[PDB]
């Protein structure tokens, strides 16, 4: 009379599959690529411009010497 | 792919332990016979395979 089955006490589990989660989708992305990249060029022209212009004080000391 | 190998043979070791409790022993357990069921499966795994499955 030992024997198994409870009176109650269940779930049950799912046989469900879900996971879609979103996801910054669809034009969020292509504009956060576009719109950190055009930062990147604006942080360009104000280095390498700048740049080019201790260049040319660096060819200053050659010239303003040598004769 | 090396992982899922892995990630679910670590699980599978769960239910290699199901053998042992109610035949003996580890794959090949000599339990069906031509007259139903060896032998009564011990007080327990109905409580192991609900918290399992």
């Amino acid at each position: 009379k030992q024997d198994m089955p409870p009176v109650g006490g269940y779930g049950p589990i799912d046989y469900k599959r879900n996971l879609p989660r979103r996801g910054l989708s669809g034009y969020s992305m292509f504009a956060v690529g576009i719109g950190a990249l055009l930062f990147g060029y604006w942080s360009m022209m104000k280095w390498n411009r700048e740049r080019r212009r201790l260049q040319i004080e660096d060819f200053e000391a050659r010239i303003a010497l040598m004769p | 792919a090396m992982t899922p190998f892995f990630w679910m043979f670590e699980e599978r070791e769960k239910m290699f332990e199901f053998y042992e409790r109610v035949s003996g022993a580890r794959m090949h357990a000599a339990y069906v016979r031509p007259g139903g069921v060896h032998q009564d499966l011990p007080l327990g795994l109905m409580d192991d395979i609900y918290e399992f499955s």
